[PDB]
């Protein structure tokens, strides 16, 4: 199969390929109960008259819940789902160096504090 | 015998960490600054129902 | 009756025949509480005019679940039903070479890590 | 692709496969004539509302004959044809050491001699 | 009335009279709660032409469930009902020997270490 | 096949399983003339809609007599012929100590010496 | 199982249990083809009112042929078939000399000549 280690700063979380196809990867993580868990969606394809691609990468993860540690019957029962795709338009002709650049600047971008506070304190991007 | 005993009694002493908390000025600052834009944030969504 | 040692590992289990029938072979796992254990049902028969036969075995388990532990008052109640069904269709006029080469290829594929991480981590078969 | 081996005891076979697909994974044996092999087809579903799911997996061996060796013309031809068919109706909110137990189980059932006799004697399971 | 003392290994329970009457007896097992107790129903008859005798033993106990311990408000409930019935059909004009010998062998049949196995694990006599 | 030991005092009795059945299990004593023998049935089924169970016991035992040690010519005849069936109604989810406690009642209630006497004597059981 | 050892003079066949009932005992030969060979049934009873008693014996033995080893295809295909029933009504209360100087009155005139002749040359018994 294929294994992904995933570093949160104490541990490591490992994700497993389950759904090996071409037009459609699904990695699902191996932690403790399968169902509602962490699972990654990947998709690579083409557009048009063979000009540039598309890919596609969505990653979910669902919180589960269970009573059977107090209540004396339920089974672990999922709560909310949340979902975050993305999309790569990139043409093949193009260049390394601005691939490179993109990329980093994207990175920067991920690792700031701004990207952090506006996804916790759901306050506008604007520092 | 039977002895009776009162809970009351046999536990130890209280910590020495039941003290007054010590808070810096960049956490004031930084809370502050979070606690005003969450306001002003609550503010934009009252003027929707206008 | 007729008992049936079944092996584990660390533990040997015994099955006992409840309902001795030609049609139908109940045989019923003897442990604690009979009701949500261990059943198989076995069946033979023929077909069409006097060709093939036919074999049918199916193996159930139901857990169970019990408050009186903590609770004050919850009777043994079953949770799910696992059915896991068989169906053969050998002909009289066959190859016993054959027939012995099929059983030893089932007995692979059962022995097999493959299909044990199938029916543990449901990822499709295909290693 | 993929490939599948299975130790027969003093050879090695090698399944490949052919159809891959979701709800149709086909498997077949390479070692000469293609038409009249070794042949495994497996599928997954789930069921109902999102309770639990279904596995099938079958299994299919025709012998052929062939009188090329002795008389002047004759295509190989197959003869009989069998089907192991199986049924996995197992929950998702279950248990791992269950499933491991019942795994063993079957493991052990598979290896015991009782059912060999069954299958080539024909003699009703019942030891 | 009419006192009965069961020794029960450790302990002594009292059944007292509670119906005298010739053709049903019922005695009544007081320790506490009157309802869901200790029955024993006796009765003793003829047959057809003043040939032989029936004599009937029933044996009732009918477990009850409280909770007023935690619960503030329930009443004591039976919960299931447990029904032993006897006949016995012995002709006057026998034999005193083979009679005694007959209740030595059913005494020696209740006391044998198989009943109760019959009864805890619900095993078929057989050993 | 299936032996029972059953110790009167001074001689031990040997019972022979004969017909061996699911349904209907018949026991018989191997001692001299089977024909008018002792003889025992035992049955277990279930009830309803898979609540209970229901056991059946049945114990006879016919006596037999002959004159040929004086008279010229007569073959060996039955004369009498006792019943004495059982009936447990015991559910599955019950509770072992109290299935216990019940069986050792019913042991000392047949040890007791007042049972003995309504059989022999045929006095009402009341002391 | 059971295994029945029959000695033909210079070699030796072993018929096996199959069909393990009370009503109707199966045996089978185990030779080579398990279809069209040696089957045997047995089956025991009573009659009217406990009386005596009934014992039936069939031994049927159906001759095969095939053509694989000249002609390039014909399945094993059974010619004739023969039934050789019997039937013993043995009373209980009877007397064992006399049922011994039966039994060997049976065995010699199976062991004698006439009835070989009269099954060979199909000549009427009379010598």
């Amino acid at each position: 199969s294929k294994t992904i280690v995933l570093s949160v700063g104490e541990a490591t979380r490992t994700l497993t390929e389950i759904q090996s196809t071409a037009d459609r990867q699904i990695f699902e993580e191996k932690v403790g109960p399968l169902v509602g868990r962490l699972r990654l969606t990947a998709s690579l394809r083409q557009n048009g008259a063979k000009t540039a691609y598309r890919v596609n990468l969505k990653l979910d993860q669902a919180d589960v819940v269970d009573c059977s540690t107090s209540v004396c019957g339920e089974l672990p029962k999922v709560r909310y789902t949340q979902v975050w795709s993305h999309d790569v338009t990139i043409v093949a002709n193009s260049t390394e160096a601005s691939r490179k650049s993109l990329y980093d600047l994207t990175k920067s971008l991920v690792a700031t504090s701004q990207v952090e506070d506006l996804v916790v304190n759901l306050v506008p991007l604007g520092r | 015998h039977s002895r009776e005993v009162d809970c009351e009694r046999f536990i130890g002493p209280v910590p020495s960490s039941f003290t007054d908390p010590k808070v810096t000025s960049a956490q004031w600052k930084f809370l502050e600054d979070m606690a005003d834009m969450k306001a002003l944030a609550d503010l934009n969504k009252s003027l929707v129902n206008l």
